[PDB]
């Protein structure tokens, strides 16, 4: 049984501006099988209004989907992403870094 | 420029829990216009794209008959196989598929494709003269025989190089606003300090069509490939796509360096430098 | 447009 490890990427659709309406990321490829937890967090807690994009895969067969919100960036908040897979020996936890 | 059509199917079993999930999804270029999610409640093709929008209900219900099959069709498949490869129905399988085609500037047909991979893995595949087989395995063979009996591949031919491209033009003229657009990156650079000795020099290209792109680092003309970071294009939600190049760069020496963009909506390939 | 081909490996 062929499997892959997920890429998380963790970035904002627009260059981050405090107070300004945006939309929260998180691009999973890479993957196989297709079967992935993907939540996205504020503060260590899961944000519950989450949509996602459709399933679908690269060249290598491996899966893709985005997640992604919308949300407005402050100064204080942390953003996280949190994948688990089959190849996780457990969760992952990605913070959203403004310049990535 | 060329253009492209393409669907791809994937299809996992659920053993125990119920029928295998089914996933549609359809593209041109680098544009979703259309799914079907089995598990989705309307049971029906779903446009992703404005200009699909207006198709009329006849449309539609050819698309999701047509995709009701390809589900039912891939549910016997997820069987077949199961067969072929001596397998327990206890553990879970995926099937994918994936065609289209692709046509020139000329819009006249270019090439086509069609191929399956079970459990991630190629199975068999059509060849660019869309008339021969390449089986992976021997499983993959069986089908091969099986579908040069059933003429299988005259059939796909006939689409590939009709009815695909006949809908891609189509596609191509009542999405022109969209699909026959090309956006340039919007591009800048981003200076963070590593140490009192080294910063990282960040390129960005920002909010492109299509996906397709080319970010080097350049130190005094020479490629810096091997020390360069640089993450996999990714979709922005809005259906335009990211990506950016980072080096780690002594500090004193941001001026040697330079970032060099390449894109389809760029006339002349952009060269930014830390200055 | 989809392909119309029921097709069975």
């Amino acid at each position: 049984m062929i499997q892959r490890t997920p890429k998380i990427q963790v970035y904002s659709r627009h260059p981050a501006e405090n107070g300004k309406s945006n939309f929260l990321n998180c691009y999973v490829s890479g993957f196989h099988p297709s079967d992935i937890e993907v939540d996205l967090l504020k503060n260590g807690e899961r944000i519950e209004k989450v949509e996602h994009s459709d399933l679908s895969f690269s060249k290598d067969w491996s899966f893709y989907l985005l997640y992604y919100t919308e949300f407005t960036p402050t100064e204080k908040d942390e953003y996280a992403c949190r994948v688990n897979h089959v190849t996780l020996s457990q969760p992952k936890i990605v913070k959203w870094d403004r310049d990535m | 420029g060329s253009h492209s059509m393409r669907y791809f199917f994937t299809s996992v079993s659920r053993p125990g829990r119920g029928e295998p999930r089914f996933i549609a999804v359809g593209y041109v270029d680098d544009t979703q216009f259309v799914r079907f999610d089995s598990d989705a409640a309307s049971q029906r093709m779903e446009p992703r794209a404005p200009w699909i929008e207006q198709e009329g209900p006849e449309y539609w219900d050819g698309e999701t008959r047509k995709v009701k099959a390809h589900s039912q069709t891939h549910r016997v498949d997820l069987g077949t196989l199961r067969g072929y490869y001596n397998q327990s129905e206890a553990g879970s399988h995926t099937v994918q598929r994936m065609y289209g085609c692709d046509v020139g500037s000329d819009w006249r047909f270019l090439r086509g494709y069609h191929q399956y991979a079970y459990d991630g893995k190629d199975y068999i595949a059509l060849k660019e003269d869309l008339r021969s087989w390449t089986a992976a395995d021997m499983a993959a063979q069986t089908t091969k025989h099986k579908w040069e009996a059933a003429h299988v591949a005259e059939q796909l031919r006939a689409y590939l190089e009709g009815t695909c491209v006949e809908w891609l033009r189509r596609y191509l003229e009542n999405g022109k606003e969209t699909l026959q657009r090309t956006d340039a990156p919007k591009t800048h650079m981003t200076h963070h300090a590593v140490s009192d000795h080294e910063a990282t020099l960040r390129c960005w290209a920002l909010s492109f069509y299509p996906a397709e792109i080319t970010l080097t680092w350049q130190r005094d003309g020479e490629d810096q490939t091997q020390d360069t970071e640089l993450v996999e294009t990714r979709p922005a939600g809005d259906g335009t796509f990211q990506k950016w190049a980072a080096v780690v760069v002594p500090s004193g020496q941001e001026q040697r360096y330079t970032c060099h963009v390449q894109h389809e909506g760029l006339p002349k390939p952009l060269t930014l430098r830390w200055e | 447009a989809m392909d119309s081909n029921t097709l069975e490996l």
